[PDB]
């Protein structure tokens, strides 16, 4: 949809105060002061705790405040806590009489120290190769914060479009997260190349980590 | 507390008609306007058209304008959405919301939502492929092995491991839409080096819509 | 949560109670407060035989019409005040509650009347009005229009359009004993010191002390043989006090 | 004058009534700050003249 613009991500230690901005065209935001904000949690529907930019509904923390300026409105979350870790969305009413959601913003409250990912790579199964298709999987294990980036390389040459990434929810004890990336190839294309690799980048690592396997061995 | 429950999630071919509904309880549903909202896996929130308190007026967004129609019943405290011209991308989870004493233009109360599935395929079972442990995955005495799931119809599927009893850590990830119009996901388990070549590891995949289950074993490779 | 549509404004009668106006003028929620011939703090000071309270819904621009010597659609057709109106007016914004996405047509206001309302005159008639040469006589059609109008309180409008809630109050003459008053002070008591005191209306100066005299349940204060005040009953704890002139 | 002469002003209110032949030019907004009204220097509590 024609979503409102918001900053990508923010982070802070517990007890700190962070602000998230929501912007749009004059008709969307500047026209009226009805901006509202939403919060969602894993496995749950979104919840709305803002109205008229600044007002707080019932059953809402006292740590939410907001202000409007020009074509932009922002929400400030003081006293950051682990519960605040989520993706936040803003909504505003346009002069067209239609409601527009924002693109989203991800907030991190540093309840634990940074954890680097463990990286592993998987070749396609023999049975799948016998079927006639090849799929390669890369695994990121138990890292925090959640944000991560991955690259797929075949014969040390980058690949795109043929792979997708997925991420788990939070670990129940380590508070960390895991990510998976899967690359699909046809039998002829798999036979063409010999080396397959996946590369990982994370906040806590000084440089990306590369893992690879050779078809002559795997 | 004010509650909203969404119902009518179904499996349908593209273009064919479909219905979404949600019933309210605990407040004067007739007093307030109603909304619909849809969300895709791992993505944000998208808005859907609105209907007035009495249903006499409506406003639509172009992405749903014409394709979808909204209606309400003020005696049953229920809301409806009539849908047509669906697509594969329309596969998502839909919520409905309402205004309240806070404001008629607020999306105050939300229900748990319901899921909509659209694709051109018909009932089919899933296929599972193992990811064996190897020296590449083994590091510091800990090795990782996993299973991959091929497409199927309709959604959803889930994965489980014999490591559910062999309590070593397990990870599974939300499914992702393939070019075939069907979703796929991965499942992995981390195991120690000693178990390799001495203990069997098994992954199980479930597909309720066809009452189908698939099992797959993982054995170490020489790699 | 059931504010009256302006065309059929409701009226509330208040009597025999402590009228605490302190919160009303202290509260900042009331966007507009106005008293004609009266002062806010003085309301707590004053007492009235009986007072009324009217309420209706109007948008911001129409709020300006609620006053003596003012005219307009609301003032003339819906709710009219006299020019000698000895009362106050209180209004506050209700945009979020009253405004509806497609306009709040649950609220109505009068568009036509055959003559302007006299002060405090009320009319809910719905006869189809004759807007032209046709003697409509209650039949809809060309130049035959419904006298009432439904409020278009859409959220997508400016402050002037947005709805407001209004409360208008007035008080009667002193034809009988008053029944509504502001709260009275209740200060801490003192003993064995020379003090000025005002118990209910009894005012005097003297040193105080609890004594053995046994008042009856209905008796408020004692009296001496020479008709000088000699004792008083404390109206908070009902204990019997004794009064001696300051040395 | 047409449109009303604004050169002549009167005291709308004061803390206490004036003493005989008392004169004052003190023109400061009566807010008193505090909880009842806007902090001093503010214009919420009208204007004295
Ligand atoms: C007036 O109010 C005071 C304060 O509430 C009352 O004083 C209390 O009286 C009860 C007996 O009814 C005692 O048990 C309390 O210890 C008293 N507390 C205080 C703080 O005084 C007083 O009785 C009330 N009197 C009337 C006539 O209403």
């Amino acid at each position: 949809q024609s979503a409102l613009t918001q900053p990508a991500s923010v982070s802070g230690s517990p007890g700190q105060s962070i602000t998230i901005s929501c912007t749009g065209t004059s008709s969307d935001v500047g026209g009226y002061n009805y901006v509202s904000w939403y919060q969602q949690h894993p496995g749950k529907a979104p919840k709305l705790m803002i109205y008229d930019v600044s007002k707080r509904p019932s059953g809402v923390s006292n740590r939410f405040s907001g202000s409007k300026s020009g074509n932009t409105a922002s929400l400030t979350i003081s006293g950051l806590q682990s519960e605040d870790e989520a993706d936040y969305y803003c909504n505003s009413l346009t002069s067209i009489s239609t409601w527009v959601f924002g693109g989203g913003t991800k907030l991190t409250v540093l309840g634990r120290t940074v954890a680097a990912p463990s990286v592993f790579i998987f070749p396609p199964s023999d049975e799948q190769l016998k079927s006639g298709t090849a799929s390669v999987v890369c695994l990121l294990n138990n890292f925090y914060p959640r944000e991560a980036k991955v690259q797929w390389k075949v014969d040390n040459a980058l690949q795109s479009g043929n792979s997708q990434e997925s991420v788990t929810e939070q670990d129940s004890k380590d508070s960390t997260y895991s990510l998976s990336s899967t690359l699909t190839l046809s039998k002829a294309d798999y036979e063409k190349h010999k080396v397959y690799a996946c590369e990982v980048t994370h906040q806590g690592l000084s440089s990306p980590v590369t893992k690879s396997f050779n078809r002559g061995e795997c | 507390q004010v509650q909203l429950v969404e119902s009518g999630g179904g499996v349908v071919q593209p273009g064919r008609s479909l219905r979404l509904s949600c019933a309210a309880s605990g407040f004067t549903f007739s007093n307030y306007a109603m909304y619909w909202v849809r969300q895709a896996p791992g993505k944000g929130l998208e808005w859907v058209a609105v209907i007035s308190y009495d249903g006499s007026n409506k406003y639509y967004a172009d992405s749903v304008k014409g394709r979808f129609t909204i209606s309400r019943d003020n005696s049953k405290n229920t809301l409806y959405l009539q849908m047509n011209s669906l697509r594969t991308e329309d596969t998502a989870v839909y919520y409905c919301a309402s205004g309240s004493d806070y404001g008629d233009y607020l999306l105050v109360y939300w229900g748990q939502g319901t899921l909509v599935t659209v694709s051109s395929a018909s009932t089919k079972g899933p296929s599972v492929f193992p990811l064996a442990p190897s020296s590449k995955s083994t590091s510091g005495g800990t090795a990782a092995l996993g299973c991959l799931v091929k497409d199927y119809f309709p959604e959803p599927v889930t994965v489980s491991w014999n490591s559910g009893a062999l309590t070593s850590g397990v990870h599974t990830f939300p499914a992702v839409l393939q070019s075939s119009g069907l979703y796929s996901l991965s499942s992995v388990v981390t195991v120690p080096s000693s178990s390799l070549g001495t203990q069997t590891y098994i992954c199980n995949v479930n597909h309720k819509p066809s009452n189908t289950k698939v099992d797959k074993k993982v054995e170490p490779k020489s790699c | 949560t059931r504010f009256a549509s302006v065309y059929a404004w409701n009226r509330k009668r208040i009597s025999n109670c402590v009228a605490d106006y302190s919160v009303l003028y202290n509260s900042a929620s009331f966007s507009t407060f106005k008293c004609y011939g009266v002062s806010p703090t003085k309301l707590n000071d004053l007492c009235f035989t009986n007072v009324y309270a009217d309420s209706f819904v109007i948008r911001g621009d129409e709020v300006r019409q609620i006053a003596p010597g003012q005219t307009g659609k609301i003032a003339d057709y819906n709710y009219k005040l006299p020019d000698d109106f000895t009362g106050c007016v209180i209004a506050w914004n209700s945009n979020n509650l009253d405004s509806k996405v497609g306009g709040n047509y649950n609220y109505l206001y009068r568009l036509f009347r055959k003559s302007n309302l006299k002060p405090f005159e009320r009319d809910i008639s719905t006869e189809i009005y004759q807007a032209g040469s046709t003697p409509c006589n209650g039949v809809e059609g060309f130049n035959c229009y419904f006298p009432l109008q439904s409020y278009g309180f859409q959220p997508t409008y400016g402050v002037g359009y947005q709805p407001y809630r209004v409360v208008v109050l007035s008080f009667e003459l002193l034809h009988a004993p008053a029944t509504v008053c502001g709260p009275k002070k209740s200060t801490n008591l003192v003993k064995n010191k020379c003090v000025n005191f005002n118990f209910n209306g009894l005012t005097g100066t003297g040193v105080l002390t609890e004594s053995n005299k046994k008042f009856l349940p209905f008796q408020q204060f004692g009296r001496d043989i020479d008709d000088t005040t000699d004792a008083v009953r404390d109206p908070q704890t009902l204990e019997i006090l004794d009064i001696t002139p300051c040395s």
